């Protein structure tokens, strides 16, 4: 009467960090 | 340093710990005076976590004897290696279990238990650092079963943070030697999943099928099967002892080794073996050792683990080595039989090399695997022990004892629980 | 460590242990003076399961003899050993039995029993560790039957938590030996049945059988009989005595060959059997031991067991021997034989090995078995019980005694149902 | 310097002071004839504190024997060591006690005690600073408890300001020895507890189960439980004699010990204890001295000092020793088991080192004992006590010698209040 | 009937010695 331990895992909306783009106007 | 409290119970934890300290004295150089007559420091630069050094050069080896029987330990006592255990530590009983779980549990159990707790305490505070203990012991046998459940149970109390490995005889699939065996080791197994850390399968009959089959012995006796088993114990524990490329200690096995808090049981395997006369046409290389090891007729566990699936694997080696070939070595068994490997477990394979070789090889390697296939070996006890229990076969005799039947049906309840869990974890569900 | 205490009653009884202590001080190396003179420290190693310390070098047997006819125990005292056992161990009567089971369970017995348990106690009193008690005696014997009954019944009631070991001369499939057999076997399984741990069925014509055609023995006597009875019964106990690969005492016999409290009679068996000139033409091996163990010929108990099936097998082995080799031994038996075996039991054999085997042997076994065959003897024994007791046969002079028509309806009562118990279960 | 005036008095005085003396003449290098034959300066450097020099290179100790009755001085005299003693301290009567207290108190003792104080005054006289009195007795032996209370209240009046130490054996938990042994323990205690400083409570069944239990003895003597206990009286007065890296008198025990007036009974103990065989398996450390000395089963006290608390613990250390070693001992042993001490008195533990360890050890250590689990002794006494006196047993006895009922009654009265105010000393408080 | 010599003990009030604050004016 047991069932494994499943979890439904997802990185789901990561954004980056690094402001490459600050400059890009 | 780090110290080990082995304790010894029951026929096979005597017989099997008298032939492990053999094996440790004769790689220690300590003969069966106490006294040091070995070759190399390092036999005593880490002496101490197997012995407790009294003044005169002579060492003790920091064992406890724990039986219901005095015949037993008067054997141990009278043979080889007699000597040089301290007198102090041979606390026995006078009833014998009778192969009674129950009664070796709730009745002489409960009357030794406090010497044997005393003495352990005793062994204890003289510690430097205590690390773990090992029990040596049987589950068929009640003595074995019942004083190994209580004193894993009252000793986990007492230290919560130690290692408790414990090195059990299983019941074997086609030769049971005791009537009452499937229950010893269903009441058994229903402590030992709750308060060990790992326990080591070790099956008699696949160790007489490796005795006539791979070193062609005809007369093999239970000592033999001993020095095998004792062999793995120290094969087990050399990075505690000994310097090498890659150590690893007690606790990081446990952590490598148990992905779950409940699946901790664990096939050792040994690699090499070869009867006397091939040792002249086989030479020993690591992919030698590793094909031995990876082989399902050299699995001391009464299980063929291509039935199943692996976990985790430990491969401990010994003597001087490349780590590039046992690397390589281990990538070509993982990638030619990854179909025996969980898929949601990448880089199943945990190493270990130790630079100290056993007495007379130039290279060793001792096998650990977590295979879902030992599920084999509890459905086969829990349709024996239901069959069994449905007519009340010998229900008596531990009814007698103070026990219920709600302790068989919890029991049986948690070994039905424990296999559906094997079972669970086989699913890729990737 | 543990120790016995041997109780010896009857005819029949007194005989086989007079047999049974001259193997065992052979065994240990004691001449019949009591000084000891053996070549080994395992014969002092455990002596005192058998045997007290009386300083002086010499050890009396832990013996309890008991009977009602002063006869038996004058030709125990004038023969060999007679001296070895300490003269405060006779407790005999004048009367006699008579062969009637009412006559020594209540009034000789009941005159008689509390000198024996008074001696009982002051040997029991001796002991560091007892174990269990042994009762040497025929089911047929008036003495025998009468006394074992009252006798196991107070010292049950005195040590409950101990073992009562019994080895029982059971009634003849063919040849009766007495008229009223039917009466005291009856009598004596009603109450053996209720208050005893586990029996040993041995037949006297399943003894003359083996004799005759294995031993190829052409004239033999009670003597050559009850060596083979205690041989039996010092291999039943070698594990307590001396040390070996697997031992097994009295309480993990006890435990493992009686699956429910009431089906607890066995028939043992004994190997290796040849004649003098046969030794020379037969290796022994553990195969052989396992052939002869599991045949019907060798089983010293009038019952074929492939007439039923077996609950438990138990097979002590004494010598040198390789565990692999009985190991696939038993298991070759348990696969080719499955049929004889209760599917509800799987592992139907336990065994033990001693490193110590008999006196001129290399290697033995002992058998012991439970099979429900034996309903084929309480059968038998119901029946001409019954034809006997429709009749009042010989029932006026149980009831002078003190015996009324209620006891004989019950002890037939509890009869058939360990009968129907064991129908059940096969 | 510091003297000790030794007194014997009873069975137990005679017999465990014959062995005490045979102890002290040989850590002294004294052989039975008197002359000095040792080998260390120390030796006579104090040999002045137990013996008196008459020139001739002959030491007489400082000792004087009581009895009633002249066979067991019979039996010292003609034993060994008997020319040793100066034939002018044999004080003895006729009668004897027949273990009744009254007889030996009023009428045997009214007698004897003249004669024996004459003898404590010459031997005072000839001192050169008197320390204090060791009087070594039984409390079931009428001439024991009789006699020494008599002695101990006359000497006390004589000299009320020096040390009255006592060595008194005490009854036992289950096995009597003397059917009047109750109300001798009665009174005697009623006289005890007013005019000794400090009184070490010696049961004999304590040192049977240490016999049989550590020492592994089969056939022990009252003479070797004599052994023990003369073991256990060198340990105590070792500072007396021999310099040391802290050094401790009787005063000062005396003093650290007892914190106050009636509550001055002791539990002495000993290590360490080993059987023959077991010494070649045991090393001789201070963290072993220390958990045999706080242990339940080496207290030769009839209590478990488990089922109250400590007030005060003093531990006497012999052979040479690190303090800081010790002192961490000490330290762990207060942390671990905080609460067996009562919590109105920090720093419980008085310590002490002389660097003389005992004949044949490396090391040693005597333990002394003030726990409030003391008054289950007290209480059996006197549940005992007025068992048998609620039916007048055997009370024509003691009233044939002038005791009234008043007497007994004061006694028993006294005894219950000892035993509550040690009930009340258990409380907190804080 | 006996009690035991529990004494309530206090140091009330108690002012310091040294006139560190003689001064601070
Ligand atoms: N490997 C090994 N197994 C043994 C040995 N002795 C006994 N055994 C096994 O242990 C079981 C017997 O249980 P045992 O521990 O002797 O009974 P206990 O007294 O109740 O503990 C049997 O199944 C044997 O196969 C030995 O020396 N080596
Ligand atoms: N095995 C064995 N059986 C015996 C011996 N002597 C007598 N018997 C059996 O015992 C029965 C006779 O009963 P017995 O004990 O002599 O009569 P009792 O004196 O009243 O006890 C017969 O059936 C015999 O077969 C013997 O020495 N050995
Ligand atoms: N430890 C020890 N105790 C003793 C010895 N002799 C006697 N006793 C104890 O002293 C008690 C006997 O009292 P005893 O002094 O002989 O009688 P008294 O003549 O009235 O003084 C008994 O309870 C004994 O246990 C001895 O040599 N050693």
């Amino acid at each position: 009467k047991v069932q494994i331990i499943n979890k439904k895992l997802d990185l789901s909306n990561v954004q980056s960090k690094c402001g490459s783009k600050d400059n890009i106007k | 340093m780090r110290e080990i409290v082995h304790i010894q119970a029951g026929q096979c934890g005597n017989q099997i710990g008298a032939k492990f300290w053999e094996v440790i004295s004769d790689e220690h150089g300590i003969d069966p005076t106490g006294s040091y007559h070995g070759d190399s420091d390092l036999q005593l630069e880490r002496i101490n976590v197997y012995y407790n050094e009294a003044a005169g050069n002579k060492y003790v080896p920091r064992a406890i004897l724990v039986d219901l029987e005095p015949g037993t330990m008067d054997s141990v006592r009278s043979g080889p290696f007699g000597q040089i255990f301290r007198p102090d530590n041979f606390v026995f009983g006078q009833s014998g279990a009778g192969n009674n779980w129950a009664k070796g549990h709730y009745t002489e159990g409960a009357e030794l238990v406090d010497s044997v707790l005393d003495v352990v305490r005793k062994e204890s505070e003289s510690c430097d650092c205590l690390q773990g203990f090992q029990l040596t012991h049987s589950l068929g046998g009640g003595t074995g079963s019942g004083m190994g459940t209580l004193l894993i149970s009252k000793i986990r109390e007492e230290y919560p943070d130690r290692i408790m490995n414990t090195f059990s005889v299983v019941p074997s699939p086609k030769v049971s030697d005791t009537v009452v065996e499937p229950y010893n080791a269903t009441l058994s197994v229903h402590q030992l999943v709750e308060n060990t850390d790992e326990t080591y399968c070790i099956d008699n009959e696949a160790l007489y099928d490796i005795c006539f089959r791979t070193l062609k012995l005809t007369t093999p006796t239970y000592g033999d099967l001993n020095h095998l088993v004792s062999a793995t114990m120290s094969g087990v524990t050399t990075c505690l002892r000994f310097p090498g490329q890659l150590n690893a200690d007690l606790r990081k096995l446990a952590v490598n080794m148990v992905p779950f808090p409940r699946l901790h049981f664990f096939m050792p395997g040994f690699a090499p073996l070869t009867s006397r006369g091939s040792q002249q046409y086989r030479a020993l290389t690591v992919p030698e050792l590793t094909q031995q090891m990876f082989d399902a007729k050299n699995m001391m566990a009464a299980c063929d683990p291509r039935h199943g699936r692996y976990l985790t694997v430990a491969a401990v080696f010994r003597g001087r080595m490349s780590m590039k070939e046992v690397d390589e070595q281990m990538l070509n068994v993982q990638n030619k039989n990854s179909s025996y490997f969980v898929e949601w477990i990448p880089n199943n394979v945990k190493t270990a090399v130790c630079d100290i070789p056993p007495r007379g090889l130039k290279m060793s390697a001792t096998f650990i695997g977590n295979s879902t296939a030992i599920q084999e070996l509890f459905k086969r006890i829990s349709e024996q022990f239901t069959a069994m229990f449905r007519r009340k076969a010998f229900l008596h005799w531990y009814t007698g004892e103070g026990m219920d039947e709600m302790e068989f049906t919890e029991a049986e309840s948690n070994m039905n629980d424990l296999v559906s869990e094997y079972q669970q974890y086989q699913d890729a569900t990737a």
